[PDB]
Parts: C-alpha cells; structure tokens; sequence
C-alpha cells in the first residue's frame, strides 16, 4: 500500500504519520498509529514514522546567522547569515565574502546569504579598490567640476579633470 | 532500565560573561535531549540511584568577528565536570579538560571544541554539573554542547 | 549479545578533496575493526535492533612538508557525526567536534585529533555515518581514525 | 559484577623528560581510582576476563613561565593507549590522540589536554598501558590525566 | 534527630562520621554506622555519609603552586601561587600580578597569591617604570648628591639636581 | 612442555599456533588448537595464541612515509621516511634531518631514515652553507682556473684566487 500515509508493520499496511506531529504508538493488530503533536520548538514536515519531532535549527547570533523563516511544527527554521557574509558548508559557518579587486565590480543585485561574484567594469566604468559590496563607478563627467578631461579613464582608475 | 541522561545546552539561556560559570540550563526533553530514572534541577543532573556511571561532555566554543574584536589576552577556553552532594558544600572535580587559545587573528570564524568522560561510582542524592570558563562563546547547537550519563552497573 | 561496531577508516580508500564529505570507506573485519549485529553498507553504519547507543568517534588530521604548502587561508578541522534514516532525506548532527586551525608555520609537520561520544536512542534502520571536512588531512591509522558504537540499553 | 578500573596519574612518580614514555604509576585506590577484576602492575592494566571492553583515557598538559622558557622548536603533544600481551614482545596502538603546538607565546601558562575512546575485545592476560610525548608537561590532577576501562559485554 | 552527628536511613536516626573517616558500611537495623579512618594523603574535613574519603589537592609546582598548608586527614592541603603570581579562579592557574603604570605603585604590604593593587603616587613621590612589585619611590634630596634643585619632580619623574 | 609450538589450556599441552595464521579455536579436550590462515593485509610473525591476525602499518604517503617491505602473511610492512627525513620515535614522524653548519658537512653515506650526522671539515676542505646533505667541499685549485692562490682556505671559506 502507498507511502503518502501509510507503512508496515504487524503485517498490517498502517497508516503513517502527518506533518506537525509524530506517533507515539505503533499500531497494534486493534488499533491504527497514534500520532501526537509536535511540541515547542519542534517539527516534523513529512508523513513519518518517528517517535520524536526534530529540534528547530538555532540561528545563532554567535555565528552571525539571523532567522529568515521562524519556521513552525510543519515547517524548518530558515537562517542566513548577515550582511557581508554567506553561508559556507564545509565549515558550516558564515564565511566573509569574498572581495572585487579593481577593474572588477560586485555584480547587482546582492544576494542574501551568498557570495559576492566580481565581473569586470566594462568602458566608461572603472573601480579602484578591493570591495565585497561596491560596483564599478561611471567615470567622472568633467564638465560637472567645471573642467575638461585631461586623461581618459581605464577600468582601474578614473579620468583625469582639468581646468582650462 | 538502567538510569541515564543527555542533556544538550538551553540555547535561550546561557549566561553571558567571560568569567567560569556552572551552566544552569540544559535541555532534558527535546531533540536528542532525554532524561532517564534522573533528575535535572538547574544544570545539576541528581543521581536518583546508587552505581557505577559513565560520565560524559562535549563543550563547543565559537565566535564570530560579527560579535566584536577578540581582546588581545588570556584566552583559556574550559571545562569541568563538578560532583557534589545534594547536602554537602564544596564540589569536586571529576574531569577536566580544555586548552589555551588565541583567537586573535584576522580569520571571521574560531572555533573549538572538547570532550571528556569517565566511569564513576555514584550515590543517589550527588548531582553532577558542568562548569564552563568563557559562556558567551558557548555554540547553543545541540550537537555541540552537552553532557550525560549512564548506567553501566551497580554498586 | 548486544550489537556493537568498531569501525576503522579504510586506509585505501580516503577522498581527496577539501570539502566536507560522508567518509564512505571503513573496515568492518580487520584489525580493531569489527561488527556485530549492525550493517555497514557505504559509510553507513545501520542500527538493526531497537536501542539506547553510545555512539563514538575519533578524527586525526595531518599534514607534511612533501605534500605541499599549506595555503594561507581559512582551516576548520570538523567531524559531525550524523543520523540518517535508510528511508528519510536529510541527515541530522548529532555530535560536532572540531577546530579552527593555522598549519602555515614553517614545521614539517602538522597533527590534530578530535573524538566525540554520546548517549543515543536508535531504530532499526536508522544508519549513522561520519562527515569531515579535509578529507586529504585524514590520517589513515587505524589507531587515529574510527567510529564505533555499542548498546547499552533496551529501548 | 563486571570488570572495571579508572585510573588517575600517580602525582609523585610521573617521568621528567621530553622523551615519549610509558607511564608507570598510577592510582588504583584513593580519590576517584578504583579498579575491579583487573590488576594495575606498573602502568600496565592487566585484563582479569575475557570480553569487549570500552577503553579512554583523557591527558592534561600544562606549562607555566616559571618552569622556564619553552624552547622554539618541535612540539607535538600525543597520547598512545597501547595493547600488549604480558608474554608477546612488542605492544600495538589501539587508540592516538594529540596535536602539534606553538606555546612560545609570553602568556604566562598554556595549556592543552587530549581523550580517546573506543570498543576492543580483550582477553585475560592482556595488558592496557599510556604512552605520552612529553611527560614533564602533564599535568599531575586526578581530573586531569587518567584512564579506565569497563567491560560491556561478553565473549 | 540533629546532623552535627546524625542521619537518617532505614527508620534508625544514626550517627554520622566524623572528620578524619568515611563510613565503611551504613548502619543496620542491629549496629550503627562503621566509620573508618581516612588513608594516605586524604581527609574528610565535616560529619559525613562518604563511602570514600577526599583525595588532596596537589600543589603543583609546574603550575607556580606551592603548599602553603600541607592539610591532613581532617584538614585540606592549601596552595598558593608562588611570588608574582595570583590565582585566577576563570582560568584555574596562577596568573602574572598585573603592573602598575608610571604614575602609580603597588600598595604594600604585598598579599601572598594575591593581585597588586594600584594607587597614584602622592605628592613628593614618584614612579616611572611598569612594575607588579615596586611603590613609588620618593623624590631625590639633591643635596645629598651635593647639588641643588634644578627641576621639581612629578608623579612620573624625579626631580633634576644640578651642580650650582 | 616447550612454546615454541606449545601452551597450556584445558590441563592440556596444546599446539601453539605458525606465523601466517591466528588460532580460530582453542584445543578442546578431543582435539588441538584449530589455526586459520591470516587474510588479506593481514600478519603475525610468530608462533601465536592470537584470535586475530595484526594489521599491516600503513606507509602513509602524508606522513612522508613509504614502504621499504611490503610485508605478508608472515613479516609486518616496513616503512622508511623519504629523503631529507628521519622517522623520529617521539613524535612518530618523519622529522627534518638536521643540518651541518659552516664547518662541518653531512658524513656519508647518507642512511635511509636516519639523521644526518655532523662532523667538522679537516685540512684542506670547507663548507660555507647550512645543509643537511652536502660534505665538506676540497679547497678549489687556483691553477684550473688560471691563477694562483691568493689567499689560504679555512674549514668555513674556500681559498681566494688571484690572476697574477
């Protein structure tokens, strides 16, 4: 007999525990599974077979992690890590992100708990610092300072601005 | 059967200096945390029956640049495992373990954990508990920081 | 009598990448390593009897000059020890352990072990299995890299 | 019941070099020693029944300014839980822990301390003994350098 | 019944042991508690109910510990951190005595496995050095190096003397 | 009765069992010691009373190991540090050999696994460099080079030459 609700056990096809509780008895030969709820701080999001609910994740402040879905007795609790970190799996903490070296920009939007992913600044725009955050900047218009462009810019530096 | 207990860290109640404290708040009933023919008050886990024990802890310590600089001094990350009487002043300890650390540099994560455990002769009435040197830096995971016990004969 | 398992790294058989990875390999028949009334498919040892575990582990990591420079950059040193159910998706840590390491200096060598232990309520069919970070950091001895459990207690 | 024995370093008889050696003296009768259907000779933890046995063992090492300056070089601090038959010649390690360290560091004390543990089946007439690296840094506390062993089951 | 010397166990108000031994056997309905001496290098300092009596603390020398009171089976071993250190309670170790900055010195007298305590030097005295040990010195009398008072001292500095 | 084939079981002289085979049952009193063979990657070199066999060492390349004897059924693997290396007991590692100063050079030949031991350069040889491998270099003979000796040699420098 079908999954979605049901297993076996004394030979009989019994049905399975649903999302946001979990059995607290098996079934007997008289009887169907006894499924309770989850308690405080506890959840279950699948149709199972366990005799306890599993524990809410801790967004640990400690870790710089912050809780993006509280989550409930059905649903996980969803974290993130905060500004200018993401995420890392293979220390399961939240790893600085990584910095665009100039002639490179942040590309944009941000994401949240990922990682910064650097592009290059493409003509007109430039970047001459090491950022996790900045994009390329446009050139500077001289004519906004009153001057004329001495020097043309690159993708690493800005033009250069002189007064007549 | 036997009597025995896990207790996984009350990630919402951990003390927040840097001086030794005992942890006063675990978890008995929730995720791997259970409790058997044991009794938990505050953090002091009272043997309900006279025997021979297996004492155990696993203590994570952690910090985040997030959370502010690592002051540049002494740094010794520690745990003890405390025996006393129900009715008897001074506890005792039973085990010890840990290490001296510098978390100075410019890496945004530290992190470093311990583990002790023995077998010990207990006596209903003694409790056993967990001191820790620097509680802010405690990992609230319940697969990082916590104890237990079990039984494993009698007396 | 009670089922147990004392399981030792297959030495010929470690991955090796930097990336946390399901160690996949362990000796079951040979030397400390053994058995008994519990199945060990891939790294993943399956609890066959109902029961209250000790669940242990011990992690060695190591580094030598001839295997080249240690780059200068993050070092976590983990071991999870996780609980998966032959039938049930996602795993979930039981015990953690571990460090965050510095292996720049200008020694030949570099050594760290890490263990953990714990009290567990297992099913049938439940499998638990070991996770580290730096698999080519794994020290192949069978003295230095291993898991095991044993039952202490009917459910 | 069954066999058992925790013991805790001998504070007065513990070796003065820097030589890896094999403890010789420890506690079998007062503080937290005890031991039971088993015989402690000289360092050497003779198995008195057949049986799997759960073996650990946890080592505290510790150095303070006033002992003198830490020389810059070399230092591995290691814990070997050795096997060996009290009639076949050279002994097999069941169980490594340690790690390389840096105490040059002018804090005033370091510290740093090690467990293992592991499920072996034992025969009568085998002995269980410690090895560690460096014998003038242990640190001489019963909660601090022991082992034990309890036997969990039969042959 | 009374605990200086009391306990209860099955129905029978018996005595407790007194410093210096444990109870080798609880009493029975017939005789009372068995208490026996403390062995080597132990003591029970309080009546008590132990099956085992208390292991003495070892004075560590490799620690900067030193036996200030060698204890006994009634009384405790007492350490104390030897000259220049103090015992941390955190840290569980003898700690180096902090300095007090020029300008200061340490009160005396010094407290045996104690911290040093800093106080500003008074007028008329002085300290220019960082020590854990040292109390501000007074002020050099000039003419006793045969000389006059060129410069008025500080907390800090000593007076100037020159020869006229 | 002898051991080296002999123990004493049941009130019995039992056969002890060869190398290249553990014993799989004790002698009952109807018959003797029942010896299997070692499996794969397995050993005992001696006439045993082993239930298993013992495990070859692992000639871990990550500890600058490798294997010098492969080992079998009846020898354990032996394994040797590689060049620039000695297996040191303390640290079970394989250390840096240690270098001669200026002075002295690396006796030779260099052994497999040990250290390099030092011994000062005698008349008419020199080193000027920190190794752990090189001996002690002859003078250099100014005449090759088309001059004469201009200055003598020590046991740190070589001789100077001179074009004349």
């Amino acid at each position: 007999c079908t999954q979605e609700r049901h297993y076996e056990h004394l030979g009989r096809c019994c049905s399975r525990c649903e999302p946001g509780k979990y059995l607290s008895s098996k079934c007997t030969p008289t009887s169907d599974s006894v499924c309770l709820p989850c308690g405080p701080d506890e959840y279950l999001d699948t149709w199972n077979e366990e005799d306890k609910c599993l524990l809410h994740k801790v967004c640990d402040a400690g870790k710089a992690l912050v809780a993006v879905d509280p989550g409930n007795h059905t649903a996980p609790r969803r974290c993130a890590c905060t500004a200018g970190y993401h995420w890392n799996s293979d220390c399961e903490c939240c790893r600085r992100n990584t910095e665009c070296a100039p002639g490179f920009g942040a590309q944009h939007p941000l994401q949240l708990n990922k990682d910064t992913v650097c592009t290059p600044c493409l003509l007109g725009f430039f970047s001459d610092v090491f950022s996790s955050t900045d994009k390329c900047k446009p050139w500077t218009n001289c004519t906004l300072l009153g001057k004329l462009e001495a020097h043309q810019g690159t993708t690493e530096s800005d033009v250069v601005c002189s007064s007549s | 059967a036997q009597p025995f207990a896990h207790l996984t860290i009350n990630a919402a109640s951990i003390p927040s200096g840097s001086h030794k404290v005992t942890l006063s708040s675990w978890y008995h009933d929730r995720g791997w945390a259970k409790i058997s023919n044991m009794t938990l008050s505050n953090g002091k886990l009272r043997v309900n029956q006279d025997g021979f024990y297996y004492l155990y802890a696993n203590i994570c310590f952690r910090h985040h640049e997030t959370s502010g600089s690592v002051p540049t001094d002494y740094l010794q990350l520690m745990v003890y495992v405390v025996k006393t009487s129900i009715k008897i002043p001074s506890s005792h300890n039973l085990m010890k373990g840990g290490s001296t650390k510098n978390w100075s540099g410019n890496s945004e994560f530290h992190f470093y954990s311990i583990n002790v455990g023995g077998f010990f002769k207990l006596r209903a009435g003694e409790e056993i508990s967990i001191q820790v040197s620097n509680p802010s830096l405690l990992d609230p995971d319940q697969d990082a920081t916590y104890f237990g016990a079990f039984k494993v004969q009698d007396i």
